[PDB]
């Protein structure tokens, strides 16, 4: 019971880590239909060779 | 229309149970039943006897109270003076019956004629209860007047962009003299008498309009009024003639009725600044 | 070229802007959306692609021009984010933890408000069952104890619907509309001795007064319609019971009087609702006044329907009934069903069209009460026919719409409606011997 | 020429002066006969009510189905 509670909370924690990674990747790679709204915005050509 | 036929039927069957007359009360019931039937059911060239009684009473009561000036505070109207008075701008002005989420309760055009001179007003109003949401969306203060001003200005912009010079104006002249006294045939004054006529719609309307313009008169107001959906607009036409002498006791032309005994409301309804629709109902065209 | 003048409003997360547009409609939306963005915006949230949409419907396919998609000149279009897929449903390897996670995703967490609903409903049930048991004890044993129980329940629930009008409005309206039951029972049983006209007269007076004052309060505009219904029903039954009390009258007279009152109330819902209407704000209460006017119309229409069906059962539940009485009932039913065409509210039309169903059901129960089972089976047959008409109209909307029928047929329908709601009068005058009252005195 | 929603450009002007860039879309229209008039913005302070009431139909066939 102790181990499985610990496992449930670490499952939740790693799922938070995964959702964070996914939100990052979706911020970087939007769906193509979104690309029409990118240009003419502070983020238009954002990636620079340090990213 | 329902109570009349109901009570008429009551008295009819009352009489039918007294077709044999062998008692004085049978004669009484025959007489009273025939009297009640002929009073509840009659005709006088376009009206029942009871309608004429009621209109006599209403005309008398309005005489006893000259002041009628007041207008609803839940439906507002705008008036746009059209200087060229073109008859080809009708599509857009009838298209504003229901457009932009704003349902205009009625859209009328009024041409005033004096001499050769003729001016025109495309007026139109909105009933706040009819389109409640589209006002409640502007603010929870329900800007009926402001919204109708916007609708008017937008009509003016569209029409100017078409080329016809249009000017929103408030203060336009009134067909009915505010000093007159409601008679049975139009309303009189120290000047010439004005009487309003409900023009019947047919496949011959424009001839009647030309003839209304032509006939001798101090002034000649004509007004079309569309109502309903802009893809199925119902029409209704009125026209007030102000003639120097006393008006004829019969419709001076073919295809129009003086609405004998109902002229103050009909005339005020003809006032373009008014919100109420014209008297009666007519068919789509 | 083709163009189209449409009005658009951005909704967004801030108070948007409604403007006209003169948009060319021959080309995919994707080429004109940036134009709309430039117009209605005053020009990151993880930006979203925006596209036009019908004001109520779902966003347009972003490649379809304003001609190959339903758009007419002057239409109103809203600015909605294009539909997007839901995020990939999280997967939970375990089961128990997966169960607890996926259950709370829509569950209401039991809190004080659930306890409040529970207590309100429990108190309502107590009011009802206390009235029921006490009035049963009264009429059955006569021990005069049920009288005291129901009187106390009525007093308590009235004081309660009066007291809580600041702690909760829903309690006020709910306890008032339920109090309508115990005050009715207390007054109907409050006149001593035999049952008859005086009992129902007192009960109708009490429920009329209670509905009137409770609608005078009005913390929630939901209970306006119910109180209007009960007020007008109470006034109708009050007049009828006063009649039947002052001088004895037969069942046919009561029936025709009640049906006539129902007819008058229904056909005069406009007049009745009119008289019912009795830092800066100008016509800012218009939503409230309009909602209350609709409420009053629905209430008085319901009262008309109820009075009609009450009178019908009255002069339609007797073992001996003239076929003129049957004509009165059926003509009143058809008159209600045909007046349902004039209103424009779902709740008014529902009542007028449910007059027929409610009449069928009430006749059913009435026949079952007496030994007339063969009559009840036939009433049930008529009920079956009626629900069949309902179903057939629901399946084929071509029947349902009024535009299928040309204007001459609509005007014939109107003539028939006036004919029925009129002819109810002389047949009523013939059912009760009103002509006899003048012919032979 | 005219921007998609905007007002057509004057014949006595240059694209640069009225402003245009290598990605703009111009529709070929005919200059208005009368004066081109501005669009007026109606300030909306609540869109939820328009959406909620546009999703309302008085006694449509849906109500008849429910009643049946």
């Amino acid at each position: 019971a102790d181990y499985l509670r610990y496992l449930s909370v670490v499952r939740d924690n790693v799922r938070a880590h995964a959702a964070e990674q996914r939100a990052a990747l979706e911020w970087s790679h939007p769906e193509p239909e979104v690309l029409a709204t990118i240009p003419g915005t502070r983020r238009q050509w954002e990636r620079d060779p340090r990213d | 229309m329902t109570a009349r036929i109901a009570l008429a039927s009551l008295f009819v069957v009352a009489a039918v149970l007294a077709q044999p007359w062998q008692t004085t009360t049978q004669r009484w019931v025959l007489g009273v039943s025939i009297a009640a039937v002929i009073v509840l059911l009659a005709w006088w060239k376009g009206m029942f006897l009871t309608t004429r009684i009621g209109r006599a009473l209403a005309m008398v009561r309005r005489n006893r109270a000259e002041d009628t000036v007041e207008t609803d505070a839940h439906r507002a109207t705008v008036v746009l003076r059209v200087d060229p008075a073109a008859p080809a701008q009708l599509p857009v002005v009838v298209g504003y019956l229901d457009r932009y989420g704003i349902t205009c309760d009625k859209v009328r055009i009024t041409h005033r004629d004096a001499g050769g001179t003729r001016r025109s007003w495309i007026s139109l109003t909105v009933d706040a209860v009819d389109n409640l949401a589209a006002l409640q969306a502007r603010s929870a203060r329900i800007p009926l007047q402001d919204t109708t001003e916007v609708v008017g200005r937008r009509l003016a912009d569209h029409l100017r962009e078409q080329g016809w010079t249009v000017t929103v104006v408030e203060g336009v002249d009134t067909p009915l003299p505010v000093s007159g006294k409601e008679t049975w045939r139009g309303v009189a004054d120290d000047a010439g008498v004005v009487a309003a006529y409900r023009v019947k719609v047919d496949d011959r309307l424009d001839e009647v309009l030309a003839e209304i313009g032509h006939l001798p008169a101090e002034e000649t107001w004509t007004a079309l009024e569309f109502t309903g959906s802009p893809a199925e607009p119902l029409l209704t036409v009125c026209a007030a003639v102000r003639t120097s002498d006393r008006p004829a006791a019969k419709a001076p032309l073919a295809g129009l009725t003086p609405a004998r005994g109902r002229h103050r409301p009909a005339l005020a309804a003809l006032n373009p600044l008014s919100t109420e629709r014209l008297d009666g109902t007519a068919v789509p065209l | 070229m083709p163009i189209v003048r449409v009005a658009v409003l951005a909704a967004g997360d801030d108070g948007g802007r409604l403007t006209e547009m003169a948009l060319p409609s021959e080309l995919p939306l994707r080429e004109i959306l940036p134009a709309v963005q430039r117009i209605v915006q005053p020009a990151a949230p993880n930006p979203v692609r925006l596209s036009l949409a019908p004001i109520g419907g779902a966003p347009f396919s972003l490649d379809a021009t304003l001609d190959t998609v339903g758009v007419v000149d002057g239409d109103l279009l809203a600015l909605q984010a294009v539909p997007s897929g839901p995020p990939a449903p999280r997967i939970v390897e375990d089961i128990a933890d997966a169960a607890v996670i996926f259950s709370e995703a829509r569950r209401r967490q039991w809190g004080p408000t659930h306890i409040a609903r529970g207590a309100a409903l429990a108190l309502i049930g107590l009011i009802l069952v206390g009235t029921g048991l006490s009035v049963a004890h009264r009429v059955i044993t006569g021990d005069l104890l049920g009288q005291f129980i129901v009187s106390g329940i009525a007093l308590a629930t009235v004081i309660a619907a009066l007291a809580v009008r600041n702690r909760s409005a829903v309690l006020a309206t709910s306890l008032a509309v339920t109090a309508l039951v115990p005050v009715a029972a207390a007054f109907a049983l409050g006149v001593p001795g035999d049952f008859g006209a005086p009992n129902v007269l007192l009960a109708a007076a009490g429920v009329a007064a209670w509905s009137l004052i409770s609608m005078a309060g009005s913390p929630d505009d939901r209970g306006i319609a119910v109180f209007t219904a009960t007020a007008v029903t109470g006034v109708g039954v009050l007049l009828v019971a006063g009649a039947a009390s002052l001088w004895v009258i037969s069942s046919d007279v009561i029936g025709c009087a009640l049906v006539l009152l129902g007819l008058i109330v229904t056909v005069q819902a406009a007049q009745l609702s009119a008289m019912w209407a009795r830092p800066l704000s100008v016509l800012a209460d218009l939503p409230r006044r309009v909602r209350v006017s609709q409420a009053h119309q629905t209430g008085v229409i319901a009262a008309g329907v109820l009075l009609g069906v009450a009178g019908s059962v009255a002069l339609v539940s007797s073992a001996n009934a003239s076929p003129w009485a049957w004509y009165i009932v059926v003509a009143a039913a058809a008159g209600a069903a045909l007046r349902a065409r004039v209103w424009d509210s779902a709740a008014c039309k529902a009542w007028l069209l449910g007059h027929s169903y409610l009449l069928a059901v009430a006749l059913l129960v009435a026949f079952v009460i007496g030994d007339r089972y063969q009559a009840a089976l036939w009433a049930l047959a008529a009920l079956a026919v009626l629900v069949l008409v309902w179903i057939v109209a629901a399946l084929n909307p071509k029947i349902a719409s009024p535009d299928t029928y040309s204007l001459p047929m609509r005007r014939m329908v109107g003539f028939l409606a006036t004919g029925l709601d009129a002819s109810l009068i002389p047949v009523m005058a013939l059912l009760v011997g009103l002509f006899s009252l003048v012919l032979d005195r």
